[PDB]
């Protein structure tokens, strides 16, 4: 989530005064090239480096990745509601997240570098196979970066992290 | 599945020699873990995250590697390092382990100076016992086969020297009229006979060999003579406990100034490791003997001397008797039995049960009891170690969620179940075949360390008709 | 005149060693005498041959009323003969008229009375450089103890009349009554024999008195002096009624004790502590074992490891009473240069009862014992030396002395390999053998032998030194022997057996110079003129 280790250099700048989504690239600043769903969306030649996705009320989404002097970073699955990506389902106040990779192993879920879906003492957070369910989702509290990894594997080894910001 | 190659499959090295084991992965692995598996012992993780050594691992071990290449390196080979060192990758299921690197000692004795004592003497009160120390690998007529005895509840108390070539023996004051030591230069052996064996003279009697600067260099095996019906150096600490890796310190005080008239202070700190003969660990007050790790490095001056083990590993546990021979009778201290902390707090253990001999086609149910940690917070894995083969992962079950993953070879025959109420995982093996015979050990996996840190004792199962 | 070489203890020792002494050939040392502890313990001393050190003198009066000449064959530190400092109320040195060599230092003596008025100009002579006289002719004791000024040619102190037969104290020496500038010469040159010969009228010199015989424990020295003890480079030898200070032939006989008997009685080997107690020693009495524990060092004997270069201390041992077992030598050294001078290992006591000169389990190139001549009693086992080649050459029967002595030189470097590697005796070495692999280390010389070297041919007819063989050993002809080209330049040693004289030839002798002014018989100096044919004609 917070760390860029694992080629997760694409991060969302959560310091916006307005309801705009800004994407940040964690690379050696020479020239920043931003990509969206595999297609290049801009080329920042010095000066500015953050990628503006527009107002969050427009529900920005997609697999966003950047590239400086090195190769492109891992995709950032953006999902706002005001390579196989993580599937997001919203039904009333319940948010369902489906792990893109479900090889049948013990799949673990983490929310902003915090394990979730393991203990049964949470009625509003249940894990069923590769599906993570969040009942009574809190827009301010349940939003952030999400990633799923099998037991024994590092979350940083996930192919892409899911950035969710949904108002329910 | 990612294939792991271990190089070399078997390596023989001399004591102190640098030993390197190479691990080659069929695919780029983010981290490779190293496990130390002694013969008949469960695999013990050597290094995690491919560079972080597990707790208690001596600094002589080092891990390196990235992507598809990883290496396990030993700075200085030791007899305790004899074990099967295997690399394991968890980047993709199943957690694959290498074929195993069989580490052997390439010493072969090398006719190294090795005194060998008689041993196993039990007498009656008032009798006499004669001990013999068959020297080998040295000019048995050029080194003074000094004798020394440490009775149960006492330190190193010399029993009087010899000059094995000429037979001209000095002797010990408290035994001058009872212990006569005569050599046999032809058979390359020294002999010492103690007369009128009392009750207080039951002990283990060693036969040193006073070296150049280091008295009692190569101590014999030691004979236990149990018969039943002087500059005073005392060791400051006693039973001084330290934690694994915690720095320790044992000190000793001299009754007089133990700097000899020759100007060389013949103070030394022998280190009777548990179960072995005492072995020099400081040749003089400060210098260390050849073959002692860099950790053990004492110091002192005048009448106060103190040993300071820089990092008390599992290898330093044993009574560190402190000897001072600059005075005529060679008298030592009582020595501080430096022992591990032995807290017992991390009682995390996996007890394996349910093994035995079963017929082919029958079903065997294995149980692995977990205690000392949250059973639901960690994943318990099943790994089978076939006779003569490397570690093979069978599967695992998540106690918190119930999610189970199994290797395709045994996914249709082995079932992973967990009992959170008893903190035990169940490995139901159905239709067991002769190929299923082997050692199955349950390992608790640390996701944050990306390594199975705690592994069970292993349960042998034999599929025989 | 008799001659003599705690506070109460000092008083007793001084009163004993200077009670009746009239001329103290040594140095008067009157120091550290507590108050009221002596009474004229030394009052008659009339000439002290050295330094009179009068210091720390708490007594009021140490008399010394007799001393007339303080010779000065030494000094306190430099040019200081009379050391009167740090003392004492009255010292009656009214007798001291001449201190021949040195000067007087006075200081730190608040109690010193009447001494400053001494006219010390007459006392010391020409050595005023260190005359630290800073602390009326009178040396104390009121009147009649005057300074008696006399200095402000064979009479030193004063004159009893201008006659060399009547003088107080002799300036240089005194035969019996007349003080001569030198002793009666030991040997006078006789023109008949054309050589110096012992003159019956000559007498040895004792202190300042020329003595026909050296009395008591006195040995005649090379310079003719009757010294009480011979010098370190000399030896005491008795050929006549008086012993002579014969110069030592290299290492003087200093019979030390060996490892096994003596101070080194219970020592196991030649320990580094044991060594350096055998320095400058010859004819060690007992074994001289050198075991491996010497170079390894020992703890249970607290012996520091021996530096290899210290084994050269044992190079002066020219004999041994017991065995000489060298069972381990410094590995970097090729030949047993330690025992290169051992002339006879008498072997009274044999190591292990059999071996007397055993060199076992060493790694030397050659036995290296060039100078050995007789291994008397015990056997000789030189084995184990896996790199010793020039060994079996030396005839092990010409050395051993008792017919039961055997020899077991075995297991060394093979004879065939010794020959193939060229490790053979140098050609200029007789068939007897060679102790080392060089020409100088040969048992017997093939043709001649210039010194220890076994040369191939002595310079009998052509050469720089002009050798002249004698008993199959080249001997340097006398330097006065001019080399002769036609034939041998010298029939025999000594300047009276030379063919042609390099310098003048004096009678039957070839001398560098004719005897000029050399004292002959009848107390006459002999001056001889030289002829054109280099013949010395006496005047």
């Amino acid at each position: 989530m917070q760390s860029i280790k694992g080629n997760h250099l694409v991060k969302v700048y959560d310091y916006q005064e307005d309801g705009s989504v800004l994407l940040t690239c964690d690379a050696e600043a020479k020239n920043i090239t931003w990509f969206k769903d595999g297609k290049m969306i801009g080329f920042l030649t010095e000066d500015k480096k953050k990628w503006n996705l527009g107002s969050n009320a427009k529900d920005p989404r997609g697999m966003y990745q950047c590239k400086g002097s090195q190769n492109k970073s891992k995709p950032l699955q953006v999902y706002y509601r005001m390579q196989t990506p993580y599937k997001v389902s919203i039904s009333g106040t319940t948010v369902i997240l489906t792990c893109p990779q479900y090889p049948g192993s013990e799949i673990l879920w983490q929310h902003n570098d915090k394990n979730i879906g393991g203990d049964e003492d949470d009625k509003n957070i249940g894990s069923d196979e590769d599906h993570l369910s969040l009942k009574e989702f809190s827009e301010l509290e349940q939003s952030g970066y999400y990633v799923c990894y099998p037991r024994g594997s590092k979350p940083e080894d996930a192919n892409f992290y899911l950035y969710l910001r949904a108002r329910v | 599945d990612i294939q792991m190659t271990q190089s070399p499959s078997s390596l023989s090295a001399s004591v102190g020699d640098r030993v390197t084991i190479t691990c080659s992965a069929s695919s780029s692995v983010s981290y490779m873990n190293w496990y130390q598996q002694t013969p008949g012992k469960a695999p013990k993780r050597w290094i995690y995250d491919t560079s972080k050594l597990a707790s208690g691992v001596p600094s002589r071990f080092s891990g390196s590697g990235s992507g598809t290449d990883y290496t396990f390196t030993i700075s200085s080979l030791q007899p305790e390092d004899i074990a099967t060192y295997y690399c394991q990758q968890w980047s993709s299921n199943p957690f694959t382990f290498g074929q195993g690197t069989k580490l052997q000692i390439t010493s072969g004795g090398g006719g190294q100076v090795q005194l060998v004592q008689s041993g196993a003497e039990v007498k009656k009160p008032g009798a006499s016992v004669k001990v013999s120390c068959k020297a080998s690998g040295y000019t048995f007529t050029s080194y003074w086969m000094h004798w020394v005895r440490q009775a149960p509840g006492q330190g190193l108390e010399w029993m009087g020297n010899i000059w094995p070539g000429s037979g001209g023996t000095n002797y010990a004051e408290k035994f001058k009229n009872r212990v006569t030591m005569t050599r046999d230069t032809s058979i390359s052996t020294a002999y010492m006979e103690l007369s009128r064996l009392r009750s207080d003279d039951t002990a283990v009697y060693y036969c040193a060999r006073s070296g150049g600067p280091y008295f009692f260099d190569y101590w014999g095996q030691g004979t236990l003579v149990t018969v039943s019906s002087d500059i005073v150096m005392t060791q400051s600490p006693l039973s001084l406990p330290v934690t694994p890796g915690e720095p320790a310190s044992i000190s000793c005080r001299s009754s007089q100034n133990i700097v000899h008239n020759n100007g060389i202070t013949y103070l030394e700190w022998y280190l009777q490791k548990p179960g072995q003969s005492p072995q020099l660990l400081i040749y003089k007050v400060s210098d260390r003997f050849s073959g002692v790790p860099d950790r053990f490095s004492g110091s002192g001056s005048g009448t106060d001397f103190t040993l300071k083990i820089s990092r008390v590993e599992a290898e330093d546990v044993g009574v560190y008797y402190c000897f001072q021979g600059s005075h005529i009778p060679p008298t030592f201290g009582q020595g501080t039995k430096v022992e591990i902390k032995s807290g017992g707090g991390g009682q995390v253990q996996l007890v394996q049960s349910g093994g035995g001999v079963v017929q082919p086609g029958r079903s065997l149910r294995l149980s692995c009891k977990a205690s000392g940690y949250t059973f639901t917070r960690y994943t318990m894995h099943w790994v089978r170690q076939a006779p003569g083969k490397g570690l093979e992962w069978i599967g695992y079950i998540n106690p918190s969620r119930g999610y189970t993953n199994y290797n395709q070879k045994v996914k249709d025959r082995f079932t992973i179940s967990r009992d959170n109420s008893k903190n035990t995982a169940f490995l139901q093996m159905d239709s067991l075949r002769p190929e299923d015979t082997g050692v199955y050990f349950c390992a608790r996996y640390y996701d944050d360390h990306y390594s199975l840190d705690y592994w069970g004792q292993g349960t042998p199962v034999t599929v025989s008709s | 005149k008799k001659v003599c070489q705690t506070f109460e203890d000092h008083f007793l020792s001084l009163q004993r060693m200077f009670n009746n002494c009239e001329v103290v050939l040594g140095n008067l040392e009157i120091t550290y005498v507590q108050r009221n502890y002596d009474l004229s313990f030394l009052k008659t001393i009339q000439e002290v041959a050295g330094y009179v050190l009068i210091a720390l003198n708490t007594v009021e009066r140490i008399p010394l009323e007799n001393l007339q000449i303080i010779r000065g064959n030494m000094y306190y530190e430099n040019s200081y003969a009379l050391a009167v400092l740090s003392n004492l109320k009255e010292l009656p040195m009214r007798n001291l008229q001449e201190i021949l060599h040195g000067a007087v230092r006075f200081s730190n003596n608040p109690a010193l009375c009447n001494v400053e008025s001494i006219q010390w100009r007459d006392i010391v002579s020409s050595d005023f450089l260190s005359n630290m006289s800073m602390d009326g002719s009178c040396w104390g004791a009121g009147e009649e103890n005057c300074q008696k000024l006399t200095k402000i040619n064979q009479c030193a102190a004063g004159c009893t009349g201008p006659r060399e037969s009547d003088c107080l104290v002799c300036r240089k020496f005194r035969d019996e009554a007349t003080c001569k500038d030198t002793c009666p010469p030991l040997m006078l040159y006789n023109p008949t024999t054309y050589q110096m010969d012992v003159n019956p009228e000559g007498k040895y010199s004792f202190g300042a008195t020329c003595v026909k015989k050296c009395p008591r424990n006195y040995v005649v020295t090379d310079h003719g002096s009757c010294v009480r003890a011979c010098g370190a480079d000399s030896y005491e030898m008795e050929e006549d009624g008086v012993r002579k200070c014969k110069k030592c032939e290299g290492p003087c006989r200093k019979v030390c004790n060996g490892i096994g008997i003596g101070e080194f009685k219970d020592s196991l080997s030649i320990n580094a502590t044991n060594i350096k107690h055998f320095k400058n020693c010859t004819s060690i009495s007992g074994d001289l074992h050198i075991l491996p524990v010497a170079f390894r060092g020992d703890s249970f004997t607290h012996t520091p490891p021996l530096d290899p270069q210290e084994l050269d201390i044992l190079k002066t041992v020219k004999e041994i009473t017991g065995f000489l077992l060298i069972q381990a030598w410094p590995e970097n050294r090729t030949d047993l240069h330690a025992f290169e001078n051992l002339e006879i290992i008498r072997g009274r006591t044999k190591q292990h009862g059999q071996f007397s000169l055993a060199v076992v389990s060493l790694n030397i190139t050659s036995l290296g014992l060039r100078s050995l001549k007789e291994i008397s009693d015990g056997d000789v086992i030189i084995s184990g030396n896996k790199n010793l080649c020039y060994a079996n050459t030396i005839n092990w029967k010409k050395l051993f002395g008792t017919s039961g002595q055997k020899t077991k030189i075995i297991s060394n470097r093979g004879e065939n390999s010794c020959k193939a590697t060229g490790q053979v005796c140098h050609a200029l070495c007789s068939p007897e053998g060679c102790w080392g692999p060089e020409p100088r280390d040969c048992v017997s010389c093939r043709n001649v032998s210039r010194g220890r070297e076994c040369v191939d041919k002595c310079n009998l007819l052509e050469g720089e030194p002009r050798e002249f063989v004698e008993n199959s050993e080249c001997i340097q002809c006398h330097p006065e022997c001019l080399p002769q080209a036609m034939n041998i330049t010298c029939t025999g040693r000594g300047p009276d057996n030379c063919i042609q004289c390099a310098h003048y030839i004096d009678g039957p002798h070839c001398v560098k110079t004719c005897p000029a002014g050399v004292m002959g018989e009848n107390n006459t100096l002999v001056w001889k003129y030289a002829d054109a044919g280099h013949v010395c004609h006496l005047c």
